[PDB]
C-alpha cells in the first residue's frame, strides 16, 4: 500500500498504456514473442474428413516494455495477474487448421510477469484440416502438419521463436501417436513484398489400427472360405443332395457381398488406401468366380448330373437293354475322377489361401526391417 | 514525438466512426474485393451446400489516414484493428447459407498515403446451384453471388483480382473430385436502383474413381447368376425346384440393390443417369427371370391260355411306358436350347448397350467442360 | 458542408431515440407490415417447420422528422441506421418458431420531411400448420398469423396492404407444390378484457404434394410381385410337383411386402400424410397376404394327394388290378377340373379388388389432376 | 403536462434493483400464471419436454402511482424491461433448458403500481412418463417452478386455477390427450431438508395417449402370425410327407419375420418413453408361438421310420409279392396318423387359448379403462 | 434513513472489481466446497457423458468485509449480487466439456461480518473415466477431479467438506445402481517446476450398471437357436430322409445369428463396452457353427450311404438275388447306431457348453453379487 492504489492509478494501464498504440519502444524491429504448444487432449479424429478436434495449451510470452516495474509493483510483487482488456492480445492463429476458431483460449486471465514481461497461456478446444489424403491409411499413417502464430503482423512487427505428444493423449484413440518434433521458423510468400511473422511448426507423425476389425474381420473369412471350401467336400460326400448344394451357394453368396458392404461404409467415414482394399476384393472374387465355376462342374453331366420262351426273353431283352441306360447314369458318375477333384481344390485352396497370407508375411518381414 | 500528439489528435478530430468513406454522392471510394481461397471442407452434392474457406482481402485508399513524420516516415506501414469503418458485410444472394467465421473485424494493413490491406482467412456457410446437376460426366453450372446486404452500391463501388482467379488456384487435392475452372463477372441488377451482387461460375467436375469400379461387379456378377440360372435349365431340368430359389434369391438381391442406392443418393443424388438404365438392366433381369419362368412353366402335362397272362405282361408294361413316354415328347429340350439361345440374344444383346451407353457416357459427354 | 456541424450536434441533442412517436392520444403509432418471401431454404413435413427469405417492409411515421436546410438541406432523404427507432416486436403467432434473421442494427431512409421504411432482408424459422392432411394431392391452407407482439391497437397497430399468392416466389427446389395462398387482414379483441388489441395478417398457404419419384418405385414392384402371385396360382393348377417350390415364394413374398411397409412408416413418422392414405396400401396390400395365405394353405388342402398254373397268373394280375383302382384313387385326388376355377375364382377377384383399388386411386386422381 | 419534468423527477430517484420495500424482511406480493401455447416434444423414454408457455407475471411497486401529468394522462404504461425489478423463471421439476426469449420483453405499469407482462417461452423440462404413462391411466406431470432467484422472506408468488388445461394448446402432433390439469400455489420445504422457503408454482398434468396407429401395425403382422402358423397346424393333415421339408421352410420364414418385429418396436420404446404391460404381451405371446411350433415338428418327427421247377420258383416269386408288401405294409401301420389329426385340434384349442388368453386379456384392459 | 445513502454510496465508492481481497503471501483464499447433487437428467453410456446438476457450494471469507453499525447494523447478513465478487474459474480437469449452467449474475451470502457462501444450482455436461471396463460385472469408479484451473497452490485455496453417499440422489429409474461415492482433498504440485499447483475435490463414483430387460431378450434367441442346432442334430435320426432339410435350417441358424451380430455393433458401438464380453457369445455361436461344420460334414460321412423254361424264372429271381444282397451294401453304411452316439456325443457337449454359457455368466455374477 507503499503508495500501490496509488501507483496502478500512476500507471493507468488503458490510460498511461496505450491500447490503440504496439509497446514496440517506439519503431525499431518488434517486441519479441514466443508460442509453447501442449496438447491437453484429442478428442474426435475423422479420418474421411481430414478433420481433427484438439485441445491445446496455448503457452504465450511476450514483452510489455511498458510493464517493467519498480516497488509497490515489480518489488511487492514480481508476479501479479490482469485481466484480458488491461492487455493487448494478438490473434494466433492456427494458419492451416483453424478452420475452426479457437474457443476459450480468447481473451481469459492471463500472468503478469514484475517488469514487463507477460505470460498467457491457457485452453484451446479446436478443429483442424490435417494432411489426410486417401494415404494417411497406408500402415505410416504420415506425419500431420500444424502452423501457429500471431498472423496480422509482419517480420518488422512480429517475431515468433518457439514438448511432446503423449503428454495428454486421448487413450480412447483407435490410433497411436509415434511421434512429434517442434521447430518454429519465419516466412515470406507469394503475394507479400516483404519478409514477416514467425510460427510454431508442430509436426505429428501417427499411425492407427483397432485390433477389433482384425477380430470380427478375419473371423468371416476363414467362415466363408470354409464354405466354398465344404461346398466342394461335401459334392464327394454326396453330390446327389442337388438342389441343397445349389442353396448354399445362393446362401454364401449373399452373405459375402453385404459383408463386403459394410466395408465401405465404415470406408465413407474414412478414405480408404488402396493395399488393403484389393487383397479382399481381388480375392473373394476369386472364390465367387469358383463358386460359378463350382456350380456347372458340380452338375454339368448329363445322367449323373415254345411260346413261353419267347415271352420272358423279350423282358430279359428289355432287362440287360435298360442296363444299357441305367449304366449311362453311372457313366455320368465318375468315382475314378473323385480323390481328384477335391484334390484339385485343395491345390487351389492351397494357392489362394497361401496367397493372401503369402502377401501377409512378404510385407511382414519387410516392416520388422 | 515528430508532432505524433499532433497528428494522432487530428485525425481523431476529423474522423467519423459511423460514417462512409466519401465526400457526398460521386463515385464514393472504390474499394477492391479478391479472395485467395484456404481450401474446401464439404460439399453437400445432395442438397447443393457449400462450406469452404478463403481470405477476404479487402483494399481500398483512406484520404483520412495519410500520416507525417512519425508514424509515416516513422513506420510507413501500421496494424490498426477495423471498427473505425464501412466494412463487408457481404451475402451471397444463393448462398451465405449462414455467418461469418474471421472474415469481419479483424485487424488490418493501413499503408502511408493511407491504402489498406485486411488480410483475413474465414470459413463460411454457401450453397450453391450445382443442382442434380452436377454427376452428369458433362457436368455443370453454378452462379456464386457476394455483396453486401443493405448497401447498394451508390456510395462505392466493386472491382474484383483476376478472371483467368481459377478455381484449381487451390482445388481440395482430397477431392475424389475435380476443378474445370471458375470465372467471375462483375453484375448491378436494373430491377434495382441498387448495384448489387457479383456472380462466379462452377464448370466443376466430379470423377471420384474408386467404388464404380466394384458397381461394375454387379452389373456383370449379376449377370452371372444370370446366365447361370438360364444355363442351369437345359443343364439339369430338374432344376424344377432348385430354379425357383435361384431367383429367390437374385430377385431380392437387385431388390436390396435398390435398398442401399436410394440410402446412398442420400448425402449425394441427381441424375438417375446411371441408375435409369441399370435401372431398366435391373427391370431387365427381373422380367426376363419371370419370362423364362414362363418358359418352364410350359408342359402341360409335366409342369397256350399260358400266353394270356404273358399277354396280360405284355401290355401292362409296354402300355403305359408310351403314355409315360407321351410326356417326354411333352417336355423334350428344343426349348431350353432355342430359348437358351434367345437367352443368348436377350441377354448379349441387352449387355452390350448399357456396355455402349456406358461407352458413350464417358467418351461423348466428356468435352465441353468449356 | 451546408450546416454540416451545426446539423449533425443539434439533432443528437434534440432527439430521443427511446421515445415513441406519440402525438397526442389518437392514431397510436401507425405501422404497416409488407412481408415478400424473396425465397424458400428447406421445410420439414416431419416438423412442419421452414426456413425461408422474407424482406420485412416496415412502413411509419415521426412527423419529428420532417426538415430545413440544416437537415434535408445537407442531404435530401438519407441513409440512417436503426438504433434511433421505436421498433415493434413482430410475431408469428402460431408461428415464430424463433427470432428474425439479421434484423437487428441495419438501415432505414428518412426523407426530409420524416417518412419511414426499414425493409430488411430477413431468413428466418417458421412454424406452420401440416397436419395429416397436408401430404394430401389435395393439400391443406397452412394458417399463419402475423402482428404486433404485445400491444393492441390502442397502444400501437400492425396493418395490412395487401394480397398476393404464395407461389409469387415459392422455392423452386420444393419437390412439391401450391396452388395458392392469400393474406387479408383482421384486429383481434379479445373476451378477456373489454379492450382494442392489436392488429393481425393472416397467411393462408394451399399447396398440394409428392414429386412423382416415389410413386413409380413403390407401386411397380406391387404389379410386379402381380405377376409372381399370377404364376404362384398358375405354377399351382399346371403341377403341383414343386408346392414346397412355392413355399419358397410365399415366404419371399410377403417379407418384401414387409419390407415395403418399413420404409413408408419412418417415412410416416418422418412426414404426416393423412392417414386414411394408408389404408389404400392397408386392404391392398393386404390382400396379397389373405391371397397367399389361403391359395397356398388351399394349395395344400387334400387328404391323399395335395389249369392252375392260369390262376397264379390272375393271383398276380388280380394284384396289378386292385392297385389300378387305387393309382386311380390318389390321382382322383389331385383332378385338374377345379384347379382352373380358382384360377378363374379369384382372378375375376382381382379384377374386382384390383378395380376397387384403381377406385381410390383414380378418385383423388380425379381431384389432383384438376 | 409536466411531460418532461415528470419523468426527469423520479429518475432522480429512481433506483432499478431495490425492491418497493418498506423494509427488508416482509416481501411484495406477486402474482403469476401459465397458460400453455405448445408442447414441443415429448421425449418419454428420456422424460423431457419442450413447451411454449405463457409467463402471465404479475406484482405491486407503488414506486411509481402517479398524479397530473402521468396516472392522469394515460392510465396505462408501458416502459422498458430493463427498467427495474424482473424474476428469473424456472421449473425447479422441470426447467432443464434456459429461458427462451421469455424475457427482456416490455412490461406493462398501471398506476398505481399494477403490473403486468405475459410472455412466450419455448424451453426444456422433464416431467414423469418412465415405464408407466403407457397405460390407460395417465401420470400426472407435476412440474412447479418460481423464481430462480431470491427466498419467499422476500418474494411470495399468487396462482391459478388448479381445477379447470391442458388442451388450450395441446399440441395436435399428439398421439396423447390430456384430461386434467392442476395448479396449486405453495411453499419451500421437502423431504431433503431444505428451510429458507421459496415458493413455488405446482403443474400436475394427467394425459392419455395412445390414439393408435401402430396398433394394427402390431395386430396385423401377429394375426397374421397366428394364421400363418394355423397354416402350419391344419396343412399338416392334409399334407403329404415331402412335408417335412414343406414345414420346415415356414418356421424359418416364420420367425425370420417374428424377431425382424421383435427388433423393430423394441427400438421404439427406447427412443420415446417406456411401459411394460403391452410390451410383456408381445414378446412373450410370440414366444410361446415359437415354442409349440418347433415343438409341432418334435411331433412329426418322432418315429422310428415314418418320420414243378415251374413251382420252385412260383414259390419265392409268390414270397416276393407277400413279403415286400408286408414290408411296405409296415410303413401303413406306422403312419396311420392318429396323432397328426389330432395334432390339429391340440393346438387348434391350444391356439385358441393363446389368441383368447392375449386379446381377451386386451379386450380388459382396454374395458376396464373404458 | 439510518445513513441510508451515505452507508450505500461509501460501500461503492471504496469498492473495486480489478483487485481480488487477497490476503498477505499467504494461505491462499480460505475456499470452501462440497456437494450438492440431487438430479442426473441426462448421460450416455456410448460416450460417457453426464449432464447433472450440483449446487457448487461455496464458502469464503474477506477481512474487508468487517463492519459496523452502518452495514451489519441495518439488516445483519444481506445478500448481494454476484458481480461485486472475484469468482473462481472451477472446472472438471479431464472433463470441462460444457459451459456451467447458471452461475452468473446471482445472488451471494453476506453477513453483517463475513460468513459468505452461495449456492448455484449448477447444471452441466462431463466426461470421465468409465472406459471399456466400466460397465463388467466387478465395475469401475469414474474418477472425477475438480479446481481451481491456471493458479497454483501459492495463490489460491479449495478443501472437500463432507461426507455424503453417491447413492445420495442416484438415478432410482437406472438401468442400474452405485455402491459407494468417495471424495477426499489433496494439492497438487508437479515433479515438472518447484511451485505449489493448484488444490482439487477428487471423486469417484462406485456403480455398476445394465438393467435386465436386454438380458431376457439376448438368452431368448440364443435358447432357442440352440434348440435348432440341437435339431439339427436329432433329426437325423428321427428324420434324416430329410439331410437337405436339416441343411437348410443351418443357413437358416447361421444367417439369422449373423444377422443378430449386426444389431450389436450398431447398438454396442452406440453404447461402448469392454470386448473381454463378446468373446462368451462368440465361441459359444461360432459354436453353432463349428458343431454344424463337424456334425454334417459327420452326417455325409458315408461314401455311399452318405429244365430251363425254370432257367429263365431264374434269370429273373437271379437279377433280384444280385442286387438284394448289394443294397443291403449302402444301408451297411447308414446303420443309425453312430447317429445315436452323434446326438449324445453332442447331447453332453451341448448340455457342457451350454452350462458353460450359464457357467462364466453366473460365476462372473458370483463375483459381482460380491
Amino acid at each position: 500500500v507503499n503508495e500501490e492504489e496509488r501507483l496502478i492509478n500512476d500507471l493507468l494501464i488503458v490510460n498511461k498504456y496505450n491500447k490503440h498504440v504496439r509497446p514496440v519502444k517506439h519503431n525499431n524491429e518488434v517486441v519479441n514473442i514466443a508460442l509453447s504448444l501442449t496438447l491437453s487432449n484429442l478428442i474426435s479424429l475423422k479420418e474421411t474428413d481430414e478433420t481433427l478436434t484438439t485441445n491445446v495449451w496455448m503457452d504465450h510470452a511476450w514483452y510489455d516494455h511498458r510493464l517493467t516495474w519498480n516497488a509497490s509493483e515489480y518489488s511487492d510483487i514480481s508476479i501479479l495477474r490482469l485481466r484480458p482488456e488491461l492487455i493487448w492480445i494478438p490473434d494466433i492463429v492456427l494458419q492451416n487448421n483453424n478452420d475452426g476458431q479457437y474457443n476459450v483460449a480468447y481473451f481469459c486471465n492471463v500472468l503478469v510477469r514484475p517488469n514487463g514481461y507477460v505470460t498467457w497461456l491457457p485452453p484451446a478446444i479446436f478443429r483442424s484440416s490435417c494432411p489426410i489424403n486417401v494415404l494417411y491409411f497406408p500402415f505410416d499413417w504420415q506425419n500431420c502438419s500444424l502452423k501457429f502464430t500471431a498472423l496480422n503482423y509482419n517480420a518488422n512487427e512480429i517475431s515468433m521463436d518457439l514438448i511432446i505428444d503423449p503428454e495428454a493423449f486421448t487413450e480412447n484413440g483407435e490410433w497411436e501417436i509415434i511421434h512429434k518434433p517442434a521447430k518454429k521458423n519465419i516466412y515470406g510468400d507469394k503475394f507479400p513484398n516483404g519478409t514477416n511473422y514467425q510460427d510454431v511448426t508442430f509436426y505429428l507423425i501417427i499411425r492407427r489400427k483397432p485390433l477389433f476389425y482384425v477380430i470380427n474381420f478375419i473371423t468371416p473369412c476363414v467362415l466363408i472360405s470354409f464354405l466354398a471350401a465344404l461346398a466342394f467336400y461335401l459334392p464327394a460326400e454326396s453330390g446327389e443332395k442337388m438342389s441343397t448344394a445349389i442353396c448354399v451357394l445362393l446362401a454364401q453368396a449373399v452373405f459375402l457381398l453385404l459383408t463386403s458392404q459394410r466395408l465401405p461404409e465404415t470406408a465413407l467415414a474414412v478414405p480408404l488406401i488402396g493395399k488393403y482394399l484389393m487383397f479382399i476384393m481381388s480375392l473373394v472374387t476369386g472364390v465367387v468366380v469358383n463358386c460359378g465355376i463350382v456350380l456347372n462342374f458340380h452338375f454339368r453331366t448329363p445322367s449323373t448330373h415254345s411260346g413261353i420262351d419267347s415271352t420272358n426273353y423279350i423282358v430279359k431283352q428289355i432287362k440287360e437293354k435298360n442296363a444299357y441306360d441305367e449304366e449311362v447314369g453311372n457313366w455320368n458318375l465318375v468315382g475314378q475322377t473323385i480323390d481328384r477333384l477335391s484334390m484339385f481344390i485343395i491345390t487351389p485352396v492351397m494357392v489362394l489361401g497361401t496367397i493372401f497370407i503369402f502377401v501377409m508375411g512378404n510385407f511382414n518381414r519387410p516392416p520388422a526391417k | 514525438s515528430v508532432m505524433e500528439d499532433t497528428l494522432l489528435s487530428v485525425l481523431f478530430e476529423n474522423y467519423n466512426p459511423k460514417v462512409r468513406p466519401s465526400q457526398t454522392v460521386g463515385d464514393k471510394v472504390t474499394v477492391r474485393v479478391g479472395l485467395t481461397l484456404t481450401s474446401l471442407l464439404i460439399l453437400n452434392e445432395k442438397n447443393e451446400e457449400m462450406t469452404t474457406s478463403v481470405f477476404l482481402n479487402l483494399a481500398w485508399t483512406d484520404y483520412r489516414l495519410q500520416w507525417d513524420p512519425a508514424a509515416y516516415e516513422g513506420i510507413k506501414d501500421l496494424s490498426i484493428p477495423s471498427d473505425d469503418v464501412w466494412q463487408p458485410d457481404i451475402v451471397l444472394m444463393n448462398n451465405n447459407d449462414g455467418s461469418f467465421e474471421i472474415t469481419l473485424h479483424v485487424n488490418v494493413l493501413v499503408q502511408h498515403t493511407g491504402a489498406v490491406s485486411w488480410h483475413p482467412s474465414a470459413i463460411y456457410r454457401s450453397s450453391c446451384t450445382i443442382k442434380v446437376m452436377y454427376f452428369p460426366f458433362d457436368w455443370q453450372n453454378c452462379t456464386m453471388v457476394f455483396k453486401s446486404y443493405t448497401y447498394d452500391t451508390s456510395e462505392v463501388i466493386l472491382q474484383h483480382a483476376l478472371d483467368a482467379m481459377i478455381n484449381q488456384d487451390a482445388f481440395t487435392e482430397n477431392g475424389q473430385w475435380s476443378i474445370e475452372h471458375k470465372p467471375s463477372r462483375k453484375n448491378w441488377r436494373s430491377d434495382d436502383p441498387s448495384y448489387e451482387d457479383v456472380t462466379f461460375y462452377l464448370i466443376i467436375q466430379r470423377k471420384p474413381l474408386f467404388y464404380i469400379v466394384y458397381t461394375i461387379v454387379p452389373c456383370i456378377l449379376i449377370s452371372i447368376l444370370a446366365i447361370l440360372v438360364f444355363y442351369l435349365p437345359p443343364d439339369a431340368g430338374e432344376k424344377m425346384s432348385l430354379s425357383i430359389s435361384a431367383l429367390l434369391a437374385l430377385t431380392v438381391f437387385l431388390l436390396l440393390l435398390a435398398d442401399k442406392v436410394p440410402e446412398t443418393s442420400l448425402s449425394v443424388p441427381i441424375i438417375i443417369s446411371y441408375l435409369m438404365f441399370i435401372m431398366i438392366l435391373v427391370a431387365f433381369s427381373v422380367i426376363l427371370s419371370v419370362v423364362v419362368l414362363n418358359l418352364h412353366h410350359r408342359s402341360p402335362n409335366t409342369h397256350e391260355a399260358v400266353e394270356a397272362i404273358k399277354y396280360i405282361a405284355e401290355q401292362l408294361e409296354s402300355a403305359s411306358e408310351f403314355d409315360d413316354l407321351k410326356k417326354d415328347w411333352q417336355y423334350v429340350a428344343m426349348v431350353a436350347d432355342r430359348l437358351f439361345l434367345y437367352i443368348f440374344i436377350t441377354m448379349c444383346s441387352i449387355g452390350t448397350f448399357s456396355i455402349f451407353l456406358d461407352a458413350s457416357h464417358n467418351v461423348p459427354p466428356d468435352n465441353p467442360f468449356a | 458542408s451546408e450546416h454540416e456541424t451545426r446539423l449533425v450536434a443539434n439533432l443528437l441533442e434534440n432527439y430521443n431515440k427511446v421515445i415513441r412517436p406519440v402525438e397526442h392520444h389518437t392514431h397510436f403509432v401507425d405501422i404497416t407490415v409488407g412481408l415478400q418471401l424473396i425465397q424458400l431454404i428447406n421445410v420439414d413435413e416431419v416438423n412442419q417447420i421452414v426456413e425461408t427469405n422474407v424482406r420485412l417492409r416496415q412502413q411509419w411515421i415521426d412527423v419529428r422528422l420532417r426538415w430545413n436546410p440544416a437537415d434535408y438541406g445537407g442531404i435530401k432523404k438519407i441513409r440512417l441506421p436503426s438504433d434511433d427507432v421505436w421498433l415493434p416486436d413482430l410475431v408469428l403467432y402460431n408461428n415464430a418458431d424463433g427470432d428474425f434473421a439479421i434484423v437487428h442494427m441495419t438501415k432505414l431512409l428518412l426523407d426530409y420531411t420524416g417518412k419511414i421504411m426499414w425493409t430488411p432482408p430477413a431468413i428466418f424459422k417458421s412454424y406452420c400448420e401440416i397436419i395429416v392432411t397436408h401430404f394430401p394431392f389435395d393439400q391443406q391452407n397452412c394458417t399463419m398469423k402475423l402482428g404486433i407482439w404485445t400491444y393492441d391497437g390502442t397502444k400501437v397497430s400492425i396493418s395490412p396492404e395487401s394480397d398476393r399468392p404464395d407461389l409469387s416466389t415459392f422455392m423452386e427446389s420444393g419437390e412439391w407444390v401450391m396452388k395458392d395462398y392469400r393474406g387479408w387482414k383482421h384486429w383481434v379483441y379479445y373476451t378477456c378484457c373489454p379492450d382494442t388489441p392489436y392488429l393481425d395478417i393472416t397467411y393462408h398457404f394451399i399447396m398440394q404434394r409428392i414429386p412423382l419419384y416415389f410413386v413409380v418405385n413403390v407401386i411397380i414392384p406391387c404389379l410386379l410381385f402381380s405377376f409372381l402371385t399370377v404364376l404362384v396360382f398358375y405354377l399351382p393348377t399346371d403341377s403341383g410337383e414343386k408346392m414346397t417350390l412355392s413355399i419358397s415364394v410365399l415366404l419371399s413374398l410377403t417379407v418384401f411386402l414387409l419390407v415395403i411397409v418399413e420404409l413408408i412408416p419412418s417415412t410416416s413418422s418422418a412426414v404426416p400424410l393423412i392417414g386414411k392414405y394408408m389404408l389404400f396400401t392397408m386392404i391392398f396390400v393386404i390382400s396379397s397376404i389373405i391371397v397367399t395365405v389361403v391359395v397356398i394353405n388351399t394349395h395344400h388342402r387334400s387328404p391323399s394327394t395335395h389249369s392252375a398254373i392260369e390262376g397264379v397268373k390272375y393271383i398276380a394280375e388280380h394284384m396289378k388290378s386292385d392297385e389300378e383302382s387305387s393309382n386311380a384313387a390318389e390321382e382322383w385326388k389331385y383332378v385338374a377340373m377345379v384347379i382352373d376355377h380358382i384360377l378363374l375364382c379369384v382372378f375375376m377377384l382381382i379384377c374386382i379388388i384390383g378395380t376397387v383399388s384403381v377406385f381410390a386411386g383414380r378418385l383423388i386422381e380425379l381431384s389432383q389432376e384438376g | 403536462n409536466e411531460e418532461g419534468r415528470l419523468i426527469e423527477k423520479l429518475l432522480g430517484d429512481y433506483d432499478k434493483r431495490i425492491k418497493p420495500a418498506k423494509t427488508l424482511d416482509h416481501v411484495i406480493d406477486v402474482t403469476l400464471k401459465l397458460t400453455l401455447t405448445n408442447l414441443i416434444s415429448l421425449n418419454e423414454k428420456e422424460e423431457a419436454l419442450t413447451t411454449n408457455v405463457w409467463i402471465e407475471i404479475q406484482w405491486n411497486d407503488y414506486r411509481l402511482s402517479w398524479n397530473t401529468s402521468e396516472y392522469e394522462g394515460i392510465d396505462l404504461v408501458r416502459i422498458p424491461s430493463e427498467l427495474l425489478w424482473l424474476p428469473d423463471v424456472v421449473l425447479e421439476n422441470n426447467v432443464d433448458g434456459q429461458f427462451e426469449v421469455a424475457y427482456y420483453a416490455n412490461v406493462l405499469v398501471y398506476n398505481d403500481g399494477s403490473m403486468y407482462w405475459l410472455p412466450p417461452a419455448i424451453y426444456r423440462s422433464t416431467c414423469p412418463i418412465a415405464v408407466t404413462y403407457f397405460p390407460f391411466d395417465w401420470q400426472n406431470c407435476s412440474l412447479v417452478f418460481r423464481s430462480q432467484t431470491y427466498n419467499a422472506h422476500e418474494v411470495n408468488l399468487q396462482l391459478s386455477a388448479e381445477e379447470g388445461i391442458d388442451p388450450e394448446d395441446f399440441t395436435e402432433n399428439g398421439e396423447w390427450t390430456i384430461r386434467h390439469r392442476p395448479a396449486k400455489k405453495n411453499y419451500n420445504w421437502q423431504l431433503t431438508k431444505d428451510d429458507i422457503d421459496f415458493q413455488e408454482i405446482i403443474f400436475f398434468l394427467i394425459i392419455q395417449r395412445k390414439p393408435l396407429f401402430y396398433i394394427i401395425n402390431i395386430i396385423a403382422p401377429c394375426v397374421l402370425i397366428s394364421s400363418l402358423v394355423v397354416l402350419v397346424y391344419f396343412l399338416p393333415a392334409q399334407a403329404g410327407g415331402q412335408k417335412c421339408t414343406l414345414s420346415i421352410s415356414v418356421l424359418l420364414a416364420q420367425t425370420i419375420f417374428l424377431f425382424l418385429i421383435a427388433q423393430k418396436v423394441p427400438e421404439t420404446s427406447l427412443n420415446v418413453p417406456l411401459i411394460g404391460k403391452y410390451l410383456i404381451f408381445v414378446m412373450f405371446v410370440s414366444l410361446v408361438i415359437v415354442t409349440n411350433c418347433v415343438i409341432v415338428l418334435n411331433v412329426s418327427l418322432r418315429t422310428p421310420n415314418t418320420h414243378s421247377c415251374v413251382e420252385a420258383c412260383n414259390f419265392i416269386a409268390k414270397s416276393t409279392k407277400e413279403q415286400n408288401d408286408s414290408g411296405s405294409e409296415n410303413e401303413n401301420w406306422v403312419l396311420i396318423g392318429k396323432v397328426i389329426d389330432k395334432a390339429c385340434f391340440w393346438i387348434a384349442l391350444l391356439l385358441f387359448s393363446l389368441g383368447t388368453l392375449a386379446i381377451f386379456l386386451t379386450g380388459h384392459l382396454n374395458q376396464v379403462p373404458e
